[PDB]
């Protein structure tokens, strides 16, 4: 009973035992099923082009198809309608940085990976104009959430419309990439490479955002590359204690 | 600093688009099989 065998294998915190249980792979169907569980739990499998169904199992675990499947289910009983903060509210029943960012957060929460698109651009321009005090990268990371798991759409949209000046907007791009890649496994490092590139930038807040995005893009991956890239730069005497804490 | 940083950002952006198109190609190739 490989599926629940693997469930208890994960329950017992021993990745070696989990790998041993997964090794059998006597049935293609059950093999793919347990690969699905491993991917969903985010436990990182380890192998290469050395076994049957290696490619499809790798894609299953990496969760490359999660966004497409989610969008397909949404289409089934289509829910791809952006909603105005008030519409999520009902203000009809009866603009500082504070409520501007609050509304942006509400929109990002409600529209999760639905590709707000037109409302996305509208609210993007709104909070870009309302850039003030804390009207910082926050809203860019919000766009990142609206494009959560949307490696294609999220990365494309941020790339074409983001960056430039306003190191806060560049940190917004970094955190948007991190959010898009969050819980998204793939050998490609669209978030890792960028955040490692801009990790060493002097700007304290932008570096903080870059490191936060790097951590949260592959949170739980448990690999060692980013750990080796980050632990040396743990020393934050040249930076702030908040930067030290967020890197931790 | 601003100009060089933005130029490097854009260069990285084209490299990332190259990676993204490579990913699309491989993913669709494996999907169709």
């Amino acid at each position: 009973r490989f599926p629940e065998a693997l469930r208890l294998a994960l329950m017992l915190n021993d990745m070696e035992l989990v790998e041993d249980i997964f090794t059998s792979c006597k049935d293609v169907v059950v093999q793919k099923q347990m690969a699905f569980m491993l991917g969903r739990h985010g436990v990182f499998l380890e192998l290469s082009e050395d076994v049957e169904e290696y490619e499809d199992l790798t894609e299953i675990m990496s969760n490359v198809q999660l966004n497409s499947n989610f969008l397909a289910l949404a289409r089934e009983l289509d829910i791809m309608e952006p909603k105005v903060p008030d519409d999520i509210y009902k203000t009809h029943l009866e603009d500082s940085a504070r409520m501007n960012l609050a509304s942006s957060f509400v929109n990002g929460f409600v529209n999760a990976a639905f590709g707000q698109d037109k409302l996305l651009t509208d609210d993007g321009n709104k909070w870009l104009y309302k850039n003030k005090d804390h009207g910082m990268l926050s809203a860019a990371a919000s766009l990142g959430m609206i494009l959560l798991w949307d490696v294609d759409g999220g990365l494309t949209q941020i790339d074409k419309y983001l960056y430039s000046s306003e190191d806060y907007i560049k940190s917004g791009a970094l955190l948007a990439c991190g959010i898009v890649n969050s819980g998204v496994r793939n050998e490609c490092d669209p978030a890792l490479a960028l955040l490692s590139d801009y990790v060493l930038h002097n700007s304290n807040t932008m570096r903080l955002g870059s490191i936060f995005g790097l951590g949260l893009a592959y949170a739980g991956s448990n690999r060692e590359d980013v750990l080796t890239l980050l632990l040396p730069v743990m020393g934050d005497s040249k930076s702030s204690m908040e930067v030290a804490g967020v890197t931790a | 600093l601003r100009q060089t940083e933005n130029r490097a950002t854009r260069c990285k952006v084209e490299r990332l688009q190259l990676l993204l198109q490579q990913k699309r190609l491989r993913r669709k190739a494996r999907r169709d099989a």
